[PDB]
């Protein structure tokens, strides 16, 4: 069980840790988050009380170093930092724990929600989509644009998601125009799975990370990426049985976790209707179709 | 984006463009089977590819053999149309290639766009105009070559005959759309108007009769009357 200490909380802020969140008042004696489950990635995220615009946060894995948060009154945000001095850090953490100024990661023993949302997500893959290689953690916010969004403008602060474009020479073999456009199996299995991702795990990882960036930061390009990756599988007549079964489970937990009130901005009507009702795999997503129909019948 | 009444003069500027109409590509007669079920028999079709500025018609004849042992023919027709248009563009020298292709039916946009991925500088555009190009098979000489074809064949026409010698493209295109709109609303009446006077013939190398400027005004007026009459009937107004 690992800890992300906070130096202080000088400004009023809603703090998210994974799917949980806590209001902290200006100058409240808050010194961080303890009992963070080892073995998963995590995101610690912020929304300032005085500016509900710019949700921002940090993807990290406690196995990769000792991480703390410190407010920068110049840049006006909570910044993640690495403490390289192991003894200074154990000493800071033990003091704050003894004085009980840390909230406990509030995991219910029965509850596999976070594992289910991050099953294929791996810090090394996040660090390739979010390039800032001097840090072991990854900053994302509401406004960051994707590499594809920028083609259609600062490359330093982009989300480098795998570009998926159904009307591209990459997606369409010369002389198999109609076949490759109506059945995307070749784009899925040869170009994307075998060629770029290498395996279903890396594909699912990027799909699950795109979803979480959409839900936690309202990142619009992350949303497009999540829908594009779902649509590529659903529009393929030929998908391994294990990928279809795992996709159903992935999507189920994402739909289950979405704030009920954000379904209108986070879910693309056309994609979901196509995927559950028109596509080749319309009959392959039983759990996803059941939770979508019972929780968001309006959208459909 | 889309081509409408507001950007109509763009058809007659000096950027090569083509209209593509796919409405006569897949043609069937519906009939009863001996067992009293219904079946279709395909007949020869055609892609109507027209440069509206020059009158050059690239009539690609679709022989019924292209459908043999294929499924979802009305879907395949849109993709076969896009394949044939792409191939015509590749066959043309660079300086004759269109800068735009305007499809008369929105369902042609994705099939043509995917077939034209090698030509990212050719804009594929829909239209809000209701163009009567479906009536092209009411022009006797175009109908004759489609129905007689025994194999796939491209036949080149000038749908304006020699009119550009005397009128602008704009006026030539208005005369063409009026003739086709008339043939579409009442083929027989329209065809009666065009041949009523046996002294005005169609040259061997033309599609329409050899009307003087004065005789075209009379014809154009008769065609407009036909369209409004038929319209009053359609709608009891």
């Amino acid at each position: 069980m690992n800890t992300v200490p906070f130096t202080s909380a000088p400004i009023e802020v809603t703090i998210g840790i994974d799917q949980y969140s806590f209001n902290v008042k200006e100058n409240q004696p808050f010194h961080g988050i303890k009992d963070i489950p080892i073995g998963h990635v995590h995101v610690i995220h912020f929304q300032h009380a005085d500016n509900s615009s710019m949700r921002y946060g940090y993807w990290f894995d406690c196995r990769m170093g000792n991480f703390y948060i410190q407010y920068d009154p110049k840049d006006g945000l909570y910044k993640m930092m690495e403490e390289r001095d192991g003894a200074k850090f154990e000493n800071i953490v033990h003091n704050f724990k003894e004085r009980q100024m840390m909230v406990s990661y509030p995991k219910i023993d029965e509850d596999d929600t976070w594992y289910n949302l991050t099953e294929f997500v791996q810090m090394d893959k996040i660090r390739k989509i979010v390039r800032k290689d001097e840090n072991q953690f990854s900053y994302v916010d509401s406004s960051m644009t994707t590499v594809q969004e920028n083609e259609l403008s600062d490359p330093a602060h982009s989300l480098n998601y795998t570009v998926i474009n159904f009307k591209s020479r990459e997606a369409i073999r010369p002389g198999h125009e109609m076949e490759d456009f109506l059945d995307k199996s070749y784009y899925l299995n040869t170009v994307m799975l075998q060629g770029i991702f290498k395996n279903s795990s890396n594909y699912f990882g990027e799909l699950q990370f795109a979803f979480l960036n959409a839900m936690f930061f309202g990142n619009y390009g992350s949303s497009l990426q999540w829908h594009a990756m779902i649509e590529l599988i659903c529009s393929s007549a030929t998908v391994p049985k294990h990928m279809l079964d795992k996709l159903d489970e992935i999507l189920y937990y994402q739909i289950k976790t979405l704030p009920e009130q954000y379904s209108d901005i986070l879910l693309n009507e056309r994609v979901w209707n196509i995927c559950l009702y028109s596509s080749f795999q319309k009959n392959s997503l039983h759990n996803t179709e059941k939770i979508m129909e019972n929780k968001y019948p309006e959208l459909l | 984006g889309a081509m409408n009444s507001s950007n109509y003069a763009e058809l007659f500027n000096n950027d090569i463009k083509l209209f593509v109409d796919d409405t006569n590509v897949y043609r069937v007669t519906v009939h009863k089977t001996f067992e009293g079920n219904v079946a279709t028999k395909a007949i020869n079709g055609c892609i109507f590819t027209l440069n509206p500025k020059t009158g050059h018609l690239f009539l690609k004849i679709i022989h019924t053999s292209v459908w043999a042992g294929q499924k979802r023919l009305s879907q395949l027709a849109k993709w076969k149309t896009a394949e044939e248009v792409s191939a015509l563009v590749r066959s043309l020298p660079k300086e004759e290639q269109p800068k735009q292709i305007i499809v008369t039916r929105k369902a042609m946009l994705d099939p043509l766009e995917v077939h034209m991925l090698d030509f990212p500088n050719i804009a594929i555009r829909p239209t809000e105009l209701r163009l009567p190009f479906s009536a092209a098979m009411s022009i006797d000489k175009l109908s004759d070559v489609v129905m007689k074809a025994t194999e796939p064949q491209m036949v080149l026409f000038n749908i304006y005959d020699d009119w550009l010698d005397r009128i602008s493209s704009y006026t030539a295109f208005s005369r063409l759309t009026l003739l086709l709109r008339a043939l579409k609303t009442n083929e027989e009446s329209a065809k009666m108007i065009l041949l009523s006077d046996p002294t005005i013939t169609i040259k061997s190398y033309h599609l329409w009769p050899s009307f003087t400027d004065e005789q075209w005004i009379t014809i154009e007026s008769q065609m407009r009357d036909l369209i409004l009459t038929e319209y009053g009937r359609k709608y009891n107004v």
